[PDB]
């Protein structure tokens, strides 16, 4: 409404603002940020590490996109093994042979009972 | 009275729902961004306050890993993913409501889908972490448990899965509660109809009353309340001239700026400490709930429990788990006696100078003849030597009656 | 007093006493049947015969020694009150809470 | 030894006492009354300070509701109130003390 | 500060009382409403009543 421009949301933060040129209203969103995590095997085992940018799209920034975040330094493999190092939404990384590979964790062996 | 007993001549099968919270959302808070934004001077002042930030980070990480461990312990008890055979005949028992539905892409049972349907903060350095186990994998674990408990009984829990027809498994469960398996073999159709009707009523009860799923909703609301309280207290003055850090930075002289920044820091540190303490207390409560849920899964689902009221109300027969958002729903199948009838009873039968006690069951009389029946069901039988042992004399026992023992 | 108020409990002492009396009556007259469904009347000696049969002792043991077992139980019950009276520390947990 | 076993030829009916806390005193505090009392400007300053009073009041209310829920869960197991028969004879057992 | 300390202490005591009340409810359900085979859960010895 024509009143003013200091738009705010439930979080009591300046969600939207109007400029002294057009009365255009621009929504203000925080610049992309997150926490970085280093997935590493035992130090004696190897010095290679993988970096997971959680909650950060890979476009914003070898590089693999998980729903938990952007995982760089690990190569995705279709075959499923048991979880070794937790990563996020169903993805676990392990040091397999020469490199760190990320995979969708396998719940267990498939067994069918002949009922 | 001193010589009256009541024995049920019928029974009903009641299915009850028990909902337990299992895990809570994992939250990670960035100390520097929450308390100081993007100003380096505020970070420098916070640096000398000590190691509060790393303590809070460690506490939050511990809570997150505890939630993951709780989910894994509750749901990943089984070791092999069992699959239901394509032909879904189980002697008149209908499990369509609890078995996964291949038609829907979610691969969830209708009850699970109903539960899932029934049930901003990132902007200030607060992050929610995705759970280790996705909903698909939890549903897969639940389906594996259901297939194991349907096709193998309780054998898969204690070792390799052993084949067994479902009526035979139900007969063994009936023998578990002290009722002979004949009762099931002569009332299979009635029992299956009652079970199907109860399963059908479960969905209606869940859909009609939304207060049943109140626990998980309360957990989610509490989390949202805590996060909103943190974000709202980000704007508190705490005795300062203004809540905006950049305004103070670009508006005040360096000493007064330091004073106001220190005030804001003290306020935000105490706010974060209170939030973390609340988070730890809620995490402890959720851990207790998850331990209880895991115990129920191990006892109610993977076996038959003799503990009263632990697995539903009444004599426990079996249980079925159902995945729910941040929790598990247990469907307890129980045996409830009904249609009681009173009879005249005696502790022992006096024959040819010898007492006779029932090997199993009790002695009942309908007015003119004496019979022996099992405790929980009324099936009269001729009092014979095979089901009675003498072990004593007639004078010592109080309340003994005269009758002939057939042979 | 100073802004500190104590809320009375929802269930009064009389109501908790009535619940306790109902539980005791159900246990005495119906065994464990009232907990798993409708209350089924049964003589107390036969209920204790079931209970002995549960712990692996045949009911003939109870029936042969009914009077002795009743006397022992009555003596223990009478001694419980004296034991509670002699040592006030038994309620130490509740006293510590208060 | 390889060959010896011990079989009891008698028994004792022992009654023991176990005490468990169930609920604690429900307390509510008036944050404004406790901090400032009847001072209006003190109340205004406290309102300016933040919204901790609402959070603390919610926590205390939740504690009280739990205590009530704890008592309900412990003592309301039965759905029906049972009455003992007027004649208190149970085959020689004495429940007058109970 | 004093009031928040009191509230935190009350919350911890309330959690302890929850644990005790859950134990009491379980013992009421198992020991009173039935016969328990668990060793030492309902008194010392073979539980009867
Ligand atoms: C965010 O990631 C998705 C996933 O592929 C992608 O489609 C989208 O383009 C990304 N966002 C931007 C701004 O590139
Ligand atoms: C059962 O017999 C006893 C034996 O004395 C007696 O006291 C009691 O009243 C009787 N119960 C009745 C008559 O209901
Ligand atoms: C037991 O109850 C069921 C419920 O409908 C009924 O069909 C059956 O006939 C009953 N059994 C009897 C009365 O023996
Ligand atoms: C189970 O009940 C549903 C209810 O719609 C029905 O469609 C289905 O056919 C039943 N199962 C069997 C095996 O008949
Ligand atoms: C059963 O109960 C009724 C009414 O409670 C009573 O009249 C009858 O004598 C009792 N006994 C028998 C064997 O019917
Ligand atoms: C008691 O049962 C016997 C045998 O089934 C029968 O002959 C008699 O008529 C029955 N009497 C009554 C009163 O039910
Ligand atoms: C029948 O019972 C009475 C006790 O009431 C007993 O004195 C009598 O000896 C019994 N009859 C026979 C044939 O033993
Ligand atoms: C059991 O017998 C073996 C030889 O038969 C003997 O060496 C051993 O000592 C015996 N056990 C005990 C407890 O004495
Ligand atoms: C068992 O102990 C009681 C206790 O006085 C006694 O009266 C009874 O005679 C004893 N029984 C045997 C077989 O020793
Ligand atoms: C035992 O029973 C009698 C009569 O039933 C009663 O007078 C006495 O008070 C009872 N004992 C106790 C300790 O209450």
């Amino acid at each position: 409404l024509p009143f003013q421009q200091f738009g705010r949301d439930i979080a009591d933060t300046t969600d939207a603002v109007r400029d002294p040129q057009t009365l255009e209203i621009l929504d203000i969103t925080p610049c992309s940020f997150g926490g970085v995590s280093v997935i590493t095997p035992g130090t004696n085992t190897s010095n290679q590490v993988a970096v997971l940018y959680q909650g950060v799209n890979c476009t914003e920034v070898n590089v693999f996109q998980t729903r938990a975040g952007c995982l760089i330094g690990a190569e995705y493999v279709n075959n499923s093994y048991e979880c070794d190092i937790p990563i996020g939404a169903g993805i676990c990384a392990s040091y397999q042979t020469q490199s760190i590979i990320a995979y969708t964790m396998s719940l267990g062996a498939e067994n069918s009972v002949a009922y | 009275s001193n010589n009256s007993i009541a024995i049920p001549t019928n029974f009903t099968i009641s299915v009850t729902t028990e909902i337990l919270p299992v895990s809570m959302t994992k939250t990670s808070v960035d100390c520097t961004m929450y308390i100081c934004g993007d100003s380096t001077e505020c970070s420098n002042l916070l640096l000398q306050y000590g190691s509060f930030c790393t303590q809070l980070k460690r506490a939050l990480t511990g809570i997150a890993v505890e939630q993951d461990k709780n989910t894994q312990e509750v749901f990943a008890q089984v070791k092999q993913i069992y699959k239901t055979p394509p032909i879904k005949y189980f002697g008149g028992f209908n499990f369509s409501q609890i078995l996964p539905d291949p038609s829907k892409p979610s691969k969830r049972s209708p009850i699970e889908d109903l539960l899932f349907n029934k049930v901003a903060q990132k902007f200030n350095g607060l992050t929610v972490l995705p759970p280790l186990l996705t909903d698909e994998m939890i549903a897969q674990y639940t389906s594996a448990l259901l297939a194991g408990t349907i096709t193998s009984g309780w054998t898969f829990g204690a070792g390799p899965a052993l084949q067994i027809p479902f009526p035979m498994q139900m007969a063994y469960r009936f023998n578990g509660i002290g009722v002979t398996q004949n009762v099931l073999y002569e009332n299979q159709k009635l029992i299956a109809n009652q079970f199907n009707s109860a399963i059908g009523k479960i969905q209606d009860s869940l859909s009609s009353t939304p207060s049943a799923l109140g626990k998980l909703q309360d957990v989610v609301n509490h989390n949202a309340q805590a996060l909103n309280t943190l974000v709202k207290q980000l704007s508190s003055k705490f005795g300062a001239i203004s809540s905006v850090l950049n305004d103070i930075l670009s508006r005040l002289d360096p000493p007064e700026a330091e004073v106001q920044i220190d005030r804001l820091i003290t306020g935000r540190l105490q706010s974060l400490q209170t939030y973390v303490t609340q988070q730890l207390i809620r995490a402890a409560e959720i851990r207790a709930s998850a331990n209880l849920a895991a115990t129920k899964m191990s006892e109610c689902v993977l076996g038959q429990s003799k503990r009263v009221d632990f697995c539903g109300k009444g004599y426990h027969l079996m249980s079925f788990p159902q995945s729910a958002p941040h929790g598990v729903v247990f469907l307890h199948v129980t045996y409830v006696p009904a249609q009681e009838k009173n009879f005249t009873t005696a502790p022992a039968i006096c024959h040819d100078g010898k007492a006779h006690f029932p090997r199993e069951g009790v002695f009942v009389s309908n007015g003119t003849h004496w019979f022996v029946t099992q405790r929980n069901f009324y099936e009269p039988q001729i009092i014979t030597t095979d089901n009675t042992f003498v072990s004593g004399n007639c004078d010592v026992v109080i309340g003994i009656v005269n009758n002939t023992v057939y042979d």
